[PDB]
Order: C-alpha cells, then structure tokens, then sequence
C-alpha cells in the first residue's frame, strides 16, 4: 500500500523537522539578513553558495552539509562552463527540489531538512531579491517577503507578519528578527546579510563586537 | 575565402566572397559562408568548406538549446567561450586535414554605451579568443591584403553605408591580390553577401546595394 | 494481487491531481492559446518544445519540469539528424506516453501530472490545430476543440462546450477562457499564444500591459 | 503460490482486453482485408510491417506500437542478412510469441494485447493466405477464414462464420465486414488491404471518397 | 517452506502437460517412427536435430521450440569442433536434462514439456536404437520400445504394451500407432521417420499422398 | 566509370556506363551503376565496384525503414543529410582503399513551381554536399570531358527526349577522351542505362529508344 | 591452382587440378579442390591451401545451419549474400598471407526456363560478385590460359559430355602454360576432378571417363 | 513501517553501547588527557590520528578500529595533497559524523560505538583545545570541558561537573579523572595525553612506573 | 614576453609586457598576463598565449573552491603545492607544443616579521618549485637580460617606488635586447600593468604613474 507507506514517511520527515531550531531570513533595504539560534561557533546553519546567492537550512547538521556542498559543486562547474554571471538562484533550487524528492521517493529514511535560497541583485542594478522554500518531499515556493523554518513556525509567522516593514535598516530588521525569534544575545545566535553594495562578493559574517554594537 | 567584419559608430558589419577551390581548379561559384546565429550576432567559417557548414549548425543548435532550456539566452562571455571550446575542441581534425578559422561579430544591448556595443572576436588555432580594439578584422587566406587595405581606409567610415562600401572595397583588394578569393562576376551577376546588425537586430543586405557598389568601384578602378 | 496494486496506484495519482489548479488550452483562428492559473511569475507551467509545438501541464512542478526537459532534448537532437520540418508534435506525444506508462509500471511512486501538446500549421501553409492528452499511466487521446486538466475538469467542461465558437478572435476566446476559468486579473494568470503568422518560431508570451488591453 | 499469481494475471488481461473496440480480418479473392472502429484519424491500429505482410492489434495503444516498431526493425534486419524473399510471416509470429511469453511471465504487469499476423503470395504466384493469431500470454494459432479479435467477439465470430463465402469482391466481404461489426459510416472506420496484384508492397489504405465510394 | 512451493511447482507443471494432445514414438525394423495428433500444417512438433537424431515434443509450443533451437544449435558446434561422427544423442538429452533442471529450480514458472529424443545406428551397420524421455524437472531415463507423452498416457501405454511386435514393417507399426492413438485421416496427423538405409541423412517426412496409401 | 545528370523543363535524367577495369584488363562489360532509391529519387555511385552496391542498398533500406517506422517520408533536405552523414563515415575506409563518389538526383513534390522541381546534388570528399544551379553535374574518371561536352551542348535541351540525346553524347565524348569509360557496343550489343524523373515517378529507359540515339550519334560523327 | 566452370543447355559442370607446390617444390600431387556445398551447388576455392579446406567446410555448416532452423533452405541470392559477406570478412587476413579466391556454380530450381538455370558467379578480393553471362569463368593462377581456350572452343558445346571434354582441353591448357597447374599423370594414374550439377543434383564424374578424355586429348595433341 | 525499525535499531544501538566500560576525557593546562578502564595490554581504545589530534572510543573493538583505521588513511592523504597544516579534527569529525549515518541508515546491524575527537594547537600558539562528541546515528556535537562515555555515564558527568578545575595539573586533573570513574591501579588503566609543548608530535603515552609515581 | 618580480621592504611588485607575437608577425597589442588570484596573491605566465588564460582561470576557480568548501583560504604552501601539480600534469601538452611558465608573488599573513612577508616562487619544466632569496626574478624569452638589469640596479630600492621603477627599467632593458618583448608605445599610448602587494591587499596600478616613469626613463636614455 503506497498510501501508507508515504503517510509514514511523511509523519517520520515532520516530526524530525519539528525537534529543531528556528532560522528566519527577510529583505530590508541593503539585501537579505539571516538570524539563526546557533549555541556552536563551530557548526553553521548559514552559508555562500555563490557571489550573489546565499544558503539556510534547519534540521540535521550532516544531511544539510552534504546538500550545501553538492551545491557549491554544482554552481562553481557552470560559472566555468559558461560564465559567472549566467548562475541564478533559482537553478540551485530547481536542483535542490530534484534531490530532496528523489531522495524522498527512492531512499530507505527520508531527509529532516528545510532548505531556503536567497539571491540579491548584481552591483550597480536594482532588483526585487528573490527568496525560495523547499520541503522535505520536494515541494518549491516562492516568498516575497520573509521565510520561517523550525520548530513551531506559525508564532513566529504572525510576529513578523504584524510587524514587518520594507526598507527597513539593519538595525531595525535585525530588532523585529530578534524580537520574533524570541517569542538571546551575542553568544547563541548567528547573523549573516547578502550586502548588494559590495563589488563581488555579497557575504559576509557579522560576529564579535560588531553584533554588540548593532544589537 | 575571405570574411572581414569591421565597427560603424551604432553596429557592425561582415562580408564574405563566393569561391570554392580544389586545388588550382574551381569548383564552386555562389557559397555562401556568413550565417547569422542569433538575433545580435553573426559568424563567419573560413578553410575547409564542408567543416564550416557543420559548425555554423553546431553553434546554432547550441545556443538554441540553452535559450529554450534555461528561458534566458548567454550572455556574450558565455557565447564565446562556448565557441572557443569548440574550437579547441578540433584539434586533431585540424592536424589531420580539417581545419576552421570563425570569426564572430556581435551586437551587445546589456552595454551602456549604446553607440559603442559592436564586438569583434577573433580566434587563433590553439583556441585563444581576442576581442578587437582597432575596430576592424578579417580571416581567411587573403586577410593581409584586406587587412592593409582597411588600415588605409577606415578613416571614412561614419555610418552604415561607408562601412559596407569599405568592406566591398577590401574584400576587391583581396579577390585583386589572391587567386584563391573570386571577385565580383558581371557577366554571371554573382556579388558578396553581407550581414549588418544594429540595435533592431541582424538583417541581410539586398544584393542591389552590393551591385551598386561594386559596379561603383570598379568604374572608379578603371 | 497486481489489481489491488494498480487500484493503490490509481487511486494515489488521482487524489494528487485533483489538488492542482486548472489550465487550458483551445484552438483560435490564430492558432492555440493557453490559459493558466500561476500565483508566481518565477515558476511557469507553459513552455515551447520546439518551432511548432507548445507544452503545458497540471501537477508537482519538479515532475513535468523533467518531462519538458526531456521532451526538448528530444526534439533538438532529431532536427540535427534529419531536419527541423521533420519534427512533429505526435512523435513528442509517443514519446511521453512511453515515459509515463513506463513510470506507472516499474516506479515505487507514480508521477502526478497530467501532460498536453499543441502543435500548428508551417508559415504560409493552412491546416487545422492539433491537441494532445497523455495521462498519468499512459493514455493517449486526441481533442479537436479544447482540453482541461486539473482540479474540477466538468463545470469547466461543460461551460467551455456551452460557449465555444470557432474561428473566434484573440479577445474573445481569451474572454471565455477567462470566463469558464472563472466558473483574476493581470497577475494570477499566465498567457501564451501560438501564432501561426510567425516565420520561424510560434511561441511568444502576453505579459504586462498589453494583458491588461487585451483583458 | 504460482497458481494463484498465475490466475491474478490472467484476469487483468483478460479485463484489460475487454474493454477495448474489435478490430476484424478476413480473406478474399484478392488477399486480406482489415476493419477496425477507430474514431481518430491520427491513432492507427493496422499497419505495415514488410513487402507481403500485415499488422493488427487491439488494446493499448502504447504497447502494441512498441510491438509494430520491433516487428518492423526484425523484419528489416533479415531481408538485408539474408534476401528479401526470405522473410516470412511465421517468423514474425514466432517472435511475437516470444516476447509475449517472456513479458506475462517476467513483467510487473502482463500486457493487455491481441496480435494477428497476415500474409499473401508474392507477385505471379498462387497461395492461400495466412493468418496468425497470438495471444497475450503467449499462445499462437492458425486461422483459414477470419480472427476476431477486441470487445465481445462471440456474435460477431457466429456472424461471420453464418455470413462468410469464400472468393468474395471487395465491397462483397467488405459488407459483409461493416455488418457483422455493426451486430459506422466514412469517419470511426479504418479500412486497408493487402493486394497480391502489386509488384513489390501490397499494401495500402483505402480512405476518402473511396471508401463512400465502396460502401 | 521449500516443500510447498516445490509442490505447487509439481502440480501447475503436471496440470499444464495435461492439457496437451499425445504423440507416440516407436521402434521399428527400419529405425524410429514418430506419430503425432496436429491439425495444424504450419506448426510441428516433430522435427531433426542432426544427420542421425530426432525430436518430439509435447507441451506448450514456444517452449520446446527454443528448446529444439538450442539443441540444433549445440549440435551444429560440436561437429565442426571435433567432427560430425562424435555427436551422439545422449549428450544431448544430458544437456536438456541440465536446462530443464535449471529451469524448474531458479525461473519463475516451470515449463510444461515433455521431451523425447530418439538415435538411430550408422550407414552399414547394426545397432539397436536408442529412446531417451526427460521430465520438466530434470530426470532422465531410458526406454528400450516406446514412449509416450500428452494427455491421458495409461490406456495408450497399456494397448501399445499389449499390441506391440519386434521387427515389424511401417505399415504395421503404423497401424498399431494409429489405432492406440485413437483408443484421424491424413489430416489432423504428423508422421516422421529415421530411415537407417540412408547414406548420410536419416530424417524424412511422410506426407500427402504417400500417406494415404500407407494408412 | 562516368555517370552523368542534367535538368529540363519538367523533370531530370542521369545515365552511366558500363566498363568495370582491373589496371589495365577489362573485367566486367554489362555492369549497372545506376538505381532507383525511391519513387522520385535515383542515386549513381562512382568509384570502388564492391562499395557501391552495397551503399545504394543500405541507402533505400534506411529510407524504406523511416519511411514505414513515422508513416510519412522524409523531406528532401532529410534525405542529403543522411546521405551526406553515409559518405562522412567512410573516410578510413576511403583512406585504406574502398572510395564512393555518389550523385543524387531527384524530384520535389513540394515545390511551388512545377517546371523547375528537380534537383541535382553533388558530394566531395570530406562529406559537404551542394545543389547544381548550373543544370548539369558529372562524376567518375572522365567526368571533366563530359562536363565540358554538356557546357557546349546545353543549350539544345528543351524536353526529355533532347536531355536523354545530350548526356548519350556526353557520355559518348567521356568514352572517346578516356579508356576507363566504355563506349556503345556494337558487335555485342550493350548500351548505356538511363532513368527519368518526372511528376509521375522515376522510370527506366528502354534499350531500345538508347540504341537508336547511339547509332544517329555514330552515324553523324563518321 | 586452376578452376574452371562453364554452362551447357540443362546443366553446369566444374572441374579443378591436383597440384600442390610450395614455392618451386612439388609438395602435393592428390589435393581435391572442388566440393559439393549442398544438392544444387558446387564451390572451388584457389589460393591457399589451408584456408580453401576451411572455407569450404564452414560455408557447408551455414547453410546446413539455417536449412535446419527455418525448414526451407535459403534462396540463391542468400547463398551468395553470405559467401560475400564470408569473403569480405578476410580482408586483413588476405594482407597478412591468408587469400581465398572461390567460384560458385550452381543449378536454380526456382527459374521459369529449365534449360537456363544454370548459374556462374564470380568474386573479387573486395567482396563483389558477378553473375556470368558469357558462359564460362576460371580462377587461379592459370585461370587467363584457360578463359582464351574457352574462349575459342566454346562454340562446340551442345551437352553434358561437350563441356566436360571442353573443360579437361581447357585445363590442360593451363597446365601447359603455367608451371604451379598440374596435368594429368600418366605414370601415376591422378587425373583432374569433377562435378555435374543437373536437374536431378549434383554428382561426382568418375575417373574413367575424365582418364578416357585425357587419353584422347593426348593423343591428339601428338 | 519506518519508524518502528528506527526504534527497533535505536534501542539495539543504545543497548549494545550500555554494556562496554567508561572512558573520559578532559582539558587541562597542557592540552587533553584520556583516561580508560583496560584490562589488556595489548588491545588499545586510545590511539593518534595525526600531529594534533587524537582519537578514542567505546564499544565492540573490531568497529572502532575500523573507523580509526579509515580516519588514519583519511588524514595522511590530505596532507600529502595540499599541506600537513591544512588538517584540523572538524574536518575528521565531520566524515566520522557521515561515515555512522551512512551505516545506521543502510546497514544490515548498526554500529554499537561512540566516538570522541580531540585536538590542540600548534607549537608556540595559543588556542583552546577542542572536543567533539558523534553518536552511533551520526549526531555531532561540541563540548567545551569534557566527554564522558561507556556505561552508566550519569554519575560520572555530575561527579566530572562537580569537580571539574580549568587550567589544573597533570596529577590533579588525573586525581579527578581517577575518582569520577572509580565512582584502580597501573593494570586496567590507560593513560595519553596531547602534550602542547611537543615540537611535532603531541602524543604520548604514559605508562610503567611513571604511571606510578604520577598517581 | 617578459614577467618581473622584485622585492622590496614591506610588499612585493609584478608587471609584464603587451605583446604578443605569431612568428615574426606582430598579433598583439594590449595583451594582459598578470592576474589578480586572490586577496593576497599574483600571478603571471608565460608561453602559449592560449594556455595561460586558461590556467589562471583555473588556478583561480580551485583556490576559491577550496575556500568556500573548508570556510578557510589555504596556506602559502598548499597554494604552491596546487600550482606545481598544476604544472606537473601538462607535460605532456608541453611536450605537444603548449608550454606554460607560472611566476608567483604574494604576501604572507601569518608570518613573524611583517617587513619581510614577500614571497617570490619560480617554477621549472618538470614540477619543481624554489623559493627565491636574491629579492628578483624574471621569466619569459627575454628574462636573462631582465635578471641581469636587475642584478645591478637592486641597490636602489627601498619602498613601493623605487621597486616600480627598477621594474619597469627592467622590462624596458628586455625589450631593447629582445624583438619579442614590446616596449613603451608613444604613438599609441599602450604601457606595461603592474600590481602591487602589500599588508592591505593586492592593487592594480594605474596607468599614469607607469606613464610617468616610462617617459622619465625615455628622457634619461637619450
């Protein structure tokens, strides 16, 4: 019986994703801002796949690393394969949305994990910054303003749907992003931006006392 | 064979001739050798006829295939460095007897300079790509003497019209100093083919203009 | 039991359809026009298979996005070996009736989609459009005025056969298509056309402010 | 239990190939003769599949085209190993026995087919026509008059065998055909022939204003 | 449990070797006489392995036709690796013992055939002729004046035990092949014979005209 | 070995010889090198005698089996490809000593003008193919000689019967200037092989209608 | 080596020598060259020794292989498709030191004229094959010798006996011209071989009568 | 049912680790100390992976030393591809980390081991030393001041908590290590240390009478 | 071509010439052979103009690969052991007629004294990598009469200037004793690229202070 079969998967693949931690990642003015509640210096939650694209997930450390690191595989050959600027987000989602549902369909445990894509505008242009969600089973969606993953989602989702605001500045962003996730200071938590004022490359870690001071 | 290509202030233009040659006897009169690949860019194949006509459908094919598969088409790096891949990619064809030498002319509409966005790029036989500053380029196995004659006029090129009477002007040069390039036929009425591309996109020359110009000329050389 | 399996099958891909949302596709004096409902401009389910034939599709988007996928690489490789007047939408209909009845039978999951290919007429030439279906376990049948797939195919079945009229202008069956649709403005809506006055390529999109004239 | 597995089996094909339209073939003084019900102009059952040899299927469109594409590509192969007058229907029969026997047996789901092969003499000679018959699991008979083949075939088989005379014309047996299918006009008919009157390929369609011409 | 299935393996074998007609094989003063019930003259069941080796079989017919193919093709190598005067038929009944053994062991539906190979003496000299019988599962054995396989084999075992006489003629052993048959004309009969007053080539048929003056 | 094609008004005719030659001793005095491939093309295969039967045979399988697996035949452009893919692949083979030097003619059924549907297609080495736009086409070891016959001789065409007397005298005029070419046998009877292309379908010529234009060809030239 | 076939009204016969020689030795005085492939044909293969017995034996296996697959044997076409196929698949074999010639003759029982069905075919190192018109053939290294004796005493065959004695004049022939044919031998008493094919089959010719014609032969030429 | 085979093999897991011994280890002044309870001399549960970081473990014997085998093959080629200082224990933690999900996910039994990665800085800098903790399931952790695992581990965690001192000696830090696993003499007892001071090479073993004088 | 390195306290300098040759004919004008890599590195190859654009391109691709796959850049030497076996797995191309010669500069920052931080590393044909301590060193067809210019005028540099200008003295002293190195152009307005590297990053230098000192040493020569 398929039926049950995919109902247990499912139940399995919910229940995995719902022990975890809550990552947040809206668009303010300067680009994209990741907030994370990440206890370990040492393992990361955020990371770059390319010069304008930047990757989140939630769930297992070790299932999230492998899909970042195929990822960055994957966009690295195309940019010598055709150009730099002929990478989009978009590609990457498509080619996460493959893997994770032919992981679901064929593999004997399915992945506890939610991926979420972001990309920014070339330097010197204006563009609307893209953000992208992809489940489990496969399922792809696309959201304009702010993405939540983990734990219980929908307290957050109210918080920052009540209190967001475009154009924003850092400082303000990060304060609404604070406030949502804790309904925290420089220790226990990870903050990244996709910076579309810089030259080249768009990432860059905020940590230290640099956080201190924002926040 | 003879393709040049060479930069009017708001495009580009190519030419060709029409001979094909086996050995010292002629065997071709009306070959056509400049395609256009997309809707801003053109090519131009010169050495072994049969290659050519197989790396103008490759190239074609290709970027077809990716415009449809990804819904957005290369930019100008990508398109050439697919071309100089290809290139690269012969080889050992080339040591073994088939040899092509492209030359590609383009229009770039993601430039900011809108009377600047003519490109010429030119290939050597390991697979090195150069785009040209000096605003004119010609291949095949009388590019000296074109090249020399273009050196001499390209001071009067303003616009569409001065750049195509240039070019027919030099691919007559050519045709004058080499066998192997066929000049213009007024007893069967066989004339260049030329390709101009602007900011509306790559069309094909009428062959009444080229007539004119030719029948022009040569009264001039007379 | 091979026919409880099949039921299990049947049953599963039937209740995965019938989730999606409805597109269709009818025949116009000018050739074939598709009508969508798509929230998102990033993710299309009308696309071109080659100069005459058009694609469209109702289900997961990871599933029919391959199938697209592979029905261009078929059709691009065959017009290299031996022309591109060679090339025909009956082969590319084979061709996924094939595929799809060949994941039906040996797949653990069946894939939830339901395909359609148009085709038209060659510049200068006149004959009549023609319509593909291809369902989920490989059936193949022919429509002369109109397919719909997805979601409650019948009220909108019996609306469109009630307001039919051949040789209709672009405005008006655009209005019944609307209209049936309906039984949403600019956005929530994707348009595509295939015009049989065209020189080389048929498929163009109507986006923008001119959906909104001709609407 | 094999037996069990065995009967499961049976009975999907056996309702497989109940569902679909009967499709008939008979001799006549100028060879052999086909009628099927085919509502769709493009989707054909009868085929060619050599110089002096006939196709006809029913059931699944799919699986009896891919049946027609490897008969042709046998058939093509021997007449150039060998000669062109030494390929025989019998062969062609045999092959498709085997492959059917392998497919019940070996495949996930049995294939829900009826074959008829047919043949006549070469040009100048004198032979009674053959047909073949083969069945879904494997199974190869002989006929002398007609098979009958799709849907319930025991009125149509007792109205054929009441009605049938041999050296018939062609609009003779033709009716005779029309009628005992009838127990349908120019369109959902399909009508072809095999004369043994042609020097090289005896076969052809007969459509149009012929057939209303004929019956 | 490997005892059941075996079992069932038995039954479904014996009952489909039930189902099929009977075919007699005999010794006589000239060699071997085969007689068989086939109403068909395209189909045989009867047929020659090389210069002085005969087969028959019973049973499904796309079985022990490839089987009898096998066999002509292991005899042809052997002959041209050693010679023609090495190949003797009981290398042959060992291999089909072997293949049919491997079949009903590892396939998943046994086959329904009863196979019998029979020899006959050299040119110039005495010999007495061989019977060979191999059963669906593998066993072998020898019998030294007839075998009988198909349908209900006990009464015509038990006439041709009662009836039968060393050293007789065709036309005699014929007619007690017949008459225990029939405890049938020229049609609806197959009859063949291993001459051993042939040069090179034992095996011939015997039909038409010279069968009815025979019988 | 010369077989020779040209057009009139109408439709297209080809005709060869029929000398096989090992060095310098004749071997073969009735051998056919041209075939039917379809109801409107016919091919001629110059060169090895072994390839080239052998080539036309494989080229009408492949078509015959397009042609039953899609229920449709191919377009003409469909047909050079594959033809001109089949010479492409024998250049090894070419190279170690079995070389085929095919011509193609035929009839477009979708054309537009009727008068001027046929088509004549010549191969080089390499693999590239062009269409004759001059009216003629020759190919073999004595191909030069008839091809400067029919330049003199073209303008007489008008009709099937004036195309059919032209390339007999062309073919007459390749026997007389080389020794691999056979002329008309009159002692044993043997004359060259036509075929005509037309609205209606390819036919064959009878010897008949070929051995009263050899003989008012000989006859004239005594 | 010499073999040589000829037709005669009803039937076909062939006949070969029995001499063996490596390089300037005589090392066989016995070998047997013609063999009965099936009831209607007959092969002779000229080259290598070794390679001849094989080829025969393999052919044989063929076509007594398919007989017993299909229940009706092959059509002529077929028999000589595969002896093509079987000569053209020993090209590197032939370079490296391996060359087989072979000659078929057979009987067609399938043909509208019974007193025409007799069949000659030839073949060439590339794989092609040839049907004779003219009546007669010969292979090996004697085989010129041969066909201009055939050529001249053609005309006095009118039966089965007629081109038997033809056949032994024509190898005598050959064996007076060339030094690797043997003829026949009177002290030892070898004499050539052959065979008979006719509507009845093929047979052997018993050495009587073949010793009787080579009696008279001799005696003649005194 | 996926979920009871997960718990089948977690509680199997769970319960083969609860059987073997405890072994410790904890940060002191001169880098990292492991201490054991092993009756054998000759088998070793503490051992060198390269210049700065080590390796230990519990459980079945025959499975660690495997993984330290695989870990040991692992770092050399790294540093024979790129530098001997581009090596560093996350690297090693993380394919452990992969290595155990792989296993736990597809193997027939699961592994009943629990790993532990240690690592100090470099000869004349100053770094915090690093402990990382994998789980038979391939969970991955940090731990800042020790790791305790093997048996009943609770007592000893509160006891190690309790008593715990930074930047302590060598006899102290191993008086504590000593008492929490006795809550033992020279036999079944093993001892190493990564030694920070060391030019090249951190670890050592400290056995015989030093063991001795040190407790 | 010619690629210069040098030394001096607090940093390292690079340049290179424009010109590119095919034979004896000049093809290139304004060609560009040093490379930023990466923050801190800079490279420079010499050859086959084709090969080295591809390979820095390459180099470059792998540094940042590894950077953003580990989350830290590499050391100085896995950075030179990458480049060597980069060299080391072309000598077959080499050998073929593509020959590649790297020159690496850099900075590094995590050494003791930060006023001796530059590194200059020098490649050989098979794979071998040394370390320079004389402060300079050049590659290239005209790098002898470099090495020996900067042998004598090394005396004079003490900071970011002074290694500029002996620099570009060196390449002007290479372009004089060799026709494959172009020097200064005046007519056209085409001078050498540098890059200099400091504590703060790898920069490029404009092109009026290279201006500036070429015409400065212009003037002083004659």
């Amino acid at each position: 019986s398929p039926e049950q079969a995919m109902r247990e998967r499912s139940e399995l693949a919910r229940k995995g994703i719902a022990r975890a931690k809550s990552v947040v990642a809206l668009a303010y003015a300067g680009g994209v801002l990741f907030v994370a509640e990440n206890p370990s210096r040492s393992l990361q939650k955020i990371s770059e796949l390319y010069d304008r694209v930047g990757f989140a997930a939630a769930g297992k450390f070790n299932e999230f690393d492998n899909l970042r690191r195929g990822g960055i595989q994957f966009a690295d050959t195309r940019g010598y394969a055709y150009d730099r600027r002929d990478v989009t987000g978009r590609q990457l989602a498509n080619v996460y949305a493959q893997t994770l549902g032919t992981i679901f369909t064929e593999q004997a445990k399915p992945y506890e994990v939610e991926l979420c894509v972001a990309e920014v505008a070339h330097y010197g242009e204006t563009k609307r910054p893209e953000l992208y969600r992809i489940t489990y089973d496969g399922s792809i969606a696309d959201e304009p303003h702010f993405v939540v993953m983990g734990g219980t989602t929908e307290p957050i989702a109210n918080a920052l749907k009540e209190s967001y605001a475009e154009n924003a500045s850092l400082t303000d962003a990060l304060r609404i992003a604070v406030a949502a996730l804790r309904a925290l200071g420089v220790a226990s938590l990870e903050v990244a931006v996709l910076d579309a004022n810089r030259p080249r490359r768009a990432f860059r870690r905020i940590t230290g006392s640099a956080l201190q001071a924002l926040l | 064979t003879t393709i040049v290509a060479l930069k009017y202030p708001g495009g580009v233009v190519m030419a060709g001739d029409r001979r094909s040659t086996q050995g010292n006897m002629i065997s071709g009169r009306d070959v056509r050798k400049v395609y256009i690949t997309d809707d801003y860019t053109a090519t131009g194949i010169a050495g072994t006829a049969a290659v050519a006509v197989e790396f103008a459908r490759l190239y074609a094919v290709e970027l077809e295939h990716y415009e449809k598969l990804e819904g957005v088409p290369l930019t100008f790096a990508g398109k050439i460095n697919r071309l100089a891949i290809m290139v690269r990619g012969n080889l050992a064809a080339a040591m073994q007897g088939l040899l092509a030498l492209p030359l590609l002319a383009g229009y770039d509409i993601h430039a900011s300079d809108p009377q600047s966005a003519g490109r010429i790029v030119s290939f050597d036989a390991a697979g090195g790509w150069n785009i040209e500053e000096e605003g004119y380029q010609a291949v095949g196995s009388g590019s000296l003497f074109a090249k020399s004659s273009m050196k001499k006029l390209y001071s009067q090129v303003t616009d569409g019209d001065s750049g195509l009477r240039v070019a027919v002007e030099a691919l007559y040069d050519a045709a004058d100093d080499d066998s192997a390039t066929g000049g213009p036929d007024l007893v069967r009425g066989i004339f260049p083919t030329a390709v101009i591309i602007d900011a509306d996109g790559a069309v094909d020359v009428p062959e009444s203009r080229i007539a004119e110009l030719a029948r022009a000329i040569i009264e001039s050389r007379s």
